[PDB]
């Protein structure tokens, strides 16, 4: 007996907490992980 | 490269001398890459719902 | 000396009697 609505709000409440974990996380991890590649094979010294 | 033209006079004498032959060099060729999108957005949401 | 004073008025009663809830737009709208 599961409501559309209820399914609409938790989609929406989803997104926004998807949108914010994703640019916390970017800047928190994964702009230290691409460098830290870049630097295994010594590709990011130009 | 490429091979030279075929020869239909090949009849030398024995005993004779080496005759120097046709060498060719080998052509070369190169070439160069090329180089972007636009991404124009408002941006100014998508921090909220 | 190791600190700093700072007045910090931070009353805020407002803020913490109203709560607060996540949206997924820049316009919401309720109808009533």
């Amino acid at each position: 007996k599961y409501s559309e609505e209820v399914l609409d709000e938790l989609r929406v409440d989803l997104q926004r907490r998807f949108n914010y974990a994703q640019g916390y996380v970017d800047m928190a991890v994964k702009g230290y992980a691409r460098e830290a590649w870049e630097y295994f094979y010594g590709n990011l010294p130009a | 490269d490429a091979l030279a033209s075929v020869d239909g006079n090949n009849a030398h004498v024995e005993g004779s001398r080496a005759e120097d032959g046709e060498m060719k060099p080998t052509v070369i060729k190169s070439n160069v890459t090329q180089i972007r999108k636009v991404v124009r957005v408002s941006d100014t949401a998508n921090t909220t719902a | 000396a190791n600190w700093i004073s700072v007045l910090s008025p931070q009353d805020t009663p407002f803020v913490s009697m109203t709560g607060k809830e996540s949206i997924n737009q820049t316009i919401f709208s309720w109808q009533t």
